[PDB]
Formats: C-alpha cells, sequence, structure tokens
C-alpha cells in the first residue's frame, strides 16, 4: 500500500518531464505502408500500417486538420497527443510516433491485434463474472494511475479497450483525455456512459470515470448496458432518473459494487470518497483479485485471442478504403503548431 | 427479456462519442 504511493510518485515525475517537454515530428508518412483500415472515427480513421525500416506493424491514427477544426476539437487533439506521449502504463496503448503534414495529424501506436473487447463481448453475449472482473481490475488500476496524474479519461467503452496477445487489455483513444486540477465542463463521452453530472452540465471531476466503470462492468456481465434506448435523449432520462435494474444472475457482491459506482450522488459514489480507489479495490467483489499480480501481467487470462500471424487483421471488422489525400498547400498551420 | 430488447434496439453497434 505504500509501495503503490511510492510507485505513483516516481511515475508522476516521469510523466511531468514529458508533459513539460513533448515530442514532435518523429516520422514521415512514407516511412510506412498502408495495409488496412481498422476503424473509422469522427474526424479520422485508424489504419494498420507497416514501417519500412523495421518491418514492424503499427496502428496509425489519422486526423483531418480541417474536420478537427470545423468540429472545434482543436484543444482535445492537442491534449490527446500531449498526454499520450507522456504516459506509460502496462494497460495503455503505447504511442511510438507522431507527425503531421499539409492536411493531416498522425499518431502512430503499436498494433494490438486481438481487436476490440466490443467485438468479443457482442459475439459471445456476456462475460462470466470472473472474466469481467479480470478486465475491471485492469481498468481500476489504469484509472488509479491516470487519476494520479490529474488526468480524466472520459471515454470508457468496450469499443476503446483492445485485447492484446496475452488477453490483457490496452486502453486506446485519449481524444477526451484532459489534465485538470479542479473541475471541467465539457459535454463529451458516449451516451450510455455519461454521468449525470455531465448530462446536467454540473461541472465535473474524475468521479465521472468511476461511474463509467460501473457501466462497463454492468455491460460486460449483463451483455447490455444499464441504460439504453434508441435515441440518446431517452438514455439521458434514465441516467439521471436514478433507477437501475440488475439481472437475476448478478452476484450480490456485484450488485453491491455496481450500486455504489452507479451512485447519482457524487458525494456517495465509490472512488470519490475519502479513501478513493481503496473503497473499490477492497470491495468483496474483488476480494479474489491480487492487484499486484494483475499489474505484473501474471494472472492467466480467461481468453486469449489467437493471432494467425503478425500483421493479422482477422479480429477487426472491415471498412471501405478511402485514400489518404495530402494537400499541396498547408491547412490550419497555426492551430496545430504545437502538435 | 431485456436482452432481447437490447438486441432489437438501434444501438447495438459501435457507439460514436458525442461533443458539444
Ligand atoms: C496504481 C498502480 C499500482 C502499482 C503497483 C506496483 C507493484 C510493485
Amino acid at each position: 500500500q505504500e509501495s503503490v504511493k511510492e510507485f505513483l510518485a516516481k511515475a508522476k515525475e516521469d510523466f511531468l518531464k514529458k508533459w513539460e517537454t513533448p515530442s514532435q515530428n518523429t516520422a514521415q508518412l512514407d516511412q510506412f505502408d498502408r495495409i488496412k483500415t481498422l476503424g473509422t472515427g469522427s474526424f479520422g480513421r485508424v489504419m494498420l500500417v507497416k514501417h519500412k525500416e523495421s518491418g514492424n506493424h503499427y496502428a496509425m491514427k489519422i486526423l483531418d486538420k480541417q474536420k478537427v477544426v470545423k468540429l472545434k476539437q482543436i484543444e482535445h487533439t492537442l491534449n490527446e497527443k500531449r498526454i499520450l506521449q507522456a504516459v506509460n502504463f502496462p494497460f495503455l496503448v503505447k504511442l511510438e510516433f507522431s507527425f503531421k503534414d499539409n492536411s493531416n495529424l498522425y499518431m502512430v501506436m503499436e498494433y494490438v491485434a486481438g481487436g476490440e473487447m466490443f467485438s468479443h463481448l457482442r459475439r459471445i453475449g456476456r462475460f462470466s463474472e470472473p472474466h469481467a472482473r479480470f478486465y475491471a481490475a485492469q481498468i481500476v488500476l489504469t484509472f488509479e494511475y491516470l487519476h494520479s496524474l490529474d488526468l480524466i479519461y472520459r471515454d470508457l467503452k468496450p469499443e476503446n479497450l483492445l485485447i492484446d496477445q496475452q488477453g490483457y487489455i490496452q486502453v486506446t483513444d485519449f481524444g477526451f483525455a484532459k489534465r485538470v486540477k479542479g473541475r471541467t465542463w465539457t459535454l463529451c463521452g458516449t451516451p450510455e456512459y455519461l454521468a449525470p453530472e455531465i448530462i446536467l452540465s454540473k461541472g465535473y471531476n474524475k468521479a465521472v470515470d468511476w461511474w463509467a466503470l460501473g457501466v462497463l462492468i454492468y455491460e460486460m456481465a449483463a451483455g447490455y448496458p444499464p441504460f439504453f434506448a434508441d435515441q440518446p435523449i431517452q438514455i439521458y432520462e434514465k441516467i439521471v432518473s436514478g433507477k437501475v435494474r440488475f439481472p437475476s444472475h448478478f452476484s450480490s457482491d456485484l450488485k453491491d459494487l455496481l450500486r455504489n459506482l452507479l451512485q447519482v450522488d457524487l458525494t456517495k459514489r465509490f472512488g470519490n470518497l475519502k479513501n478513493g480507489v481503496n473503497d473499490i479495490k477492497n470491495h468483496k467483489w474483488f476480494a479474489t483479485t491480487d492487484w499486484i499480480a494483475i499489474y505484473q501481467r501474471k494472472v492467466e487470462a480467461p481468453f486469449i485471442p489467437k493471432f494467425k500471424g503478425p500483421g493479422d487483421t482477422s479480429n477487426f471488422d472491415d471498412y471501405e478504403e478511402e485514400e489518404i489525400r495530402v494537400s499541396i498547400n498547408e491547412k490550419c498551420g497555426k492551430e496545430f503548431t504545437e502538435f | 427479456t431485456t436482452y432481447a430488447d437490447f438486441i432489437a434496439s438501434g444501438r447495438t453497434g459501435r457507439r460514436a462519442s458525442i461533443h458539444d
């Protein structure tokens, strides 16, 4: 318990060195080959790429300067990159390279071939409590680290957790990540995962991440989220309402834990109490979990997705291949000066 | 069943993140 505190301490120091003095233009477009698109986003897409000098595969994130701009996501894009190049945690996707060009922003990360948890979750339906618990444990720890650096993640969902070769998770998409001492007020996240304080425009803190966990956990063990409907509006209504129904297969410990994460009253919510994280690590639901073991990647994973070979894309869905178009004249230069 | 309700819902796929 003190070992943790001390860990965190050195870790904050490392982060700060990088937070105050970031990396810029460490690669070029040409140094890679575009293999396949792995996902599409709002302002960009993700592609499997291949580094010519080393023959290593990576996932390259590509953001359109112009769309980031019209969508007023400028600050958010700067944050994502600035933060990603500074963290280092076993369950965080590693940023290798970063660069930009006349029309785009690029973030090159390592490739995690197991695909999104979302695909498995959906295909299988739901996970057994022990299975989900395995995952939760990793996110608790990840949040423990992140929150320590005065960071809020803000975009927890199955779509964002990737599964590696060992069956361990990797958190991707820091598009909403923000370093903040104090409150923030941006309306952002994914409907089914938004805390009421966000929805209510109340000004929020890192406690929103904990409500998110609650949702994650419920979703994985039930196979469906606690609050769903066909139009966001309908969802917002159920979130703030305060009602939550659980499946009859939930263990009582589970129901207890989720009843605490899904606390509308920020003043009662687990994780945002004096004792923070400990209120969670100590719960009966996780009585079996050896935090240290998880951290160390010593625990045997419930499911390992088998990799056919390096560069294999079998675990991702297919998307139409647009082609990377690179302008002759620079787009939004001053806006992305620090990238 | 709720599970069935979920399945026939419109939000069974990948959810996009909101902003403003
Ligand atoms: C919040 C991260 C925990 C670090 C544990 C280190 C194990 C000796």
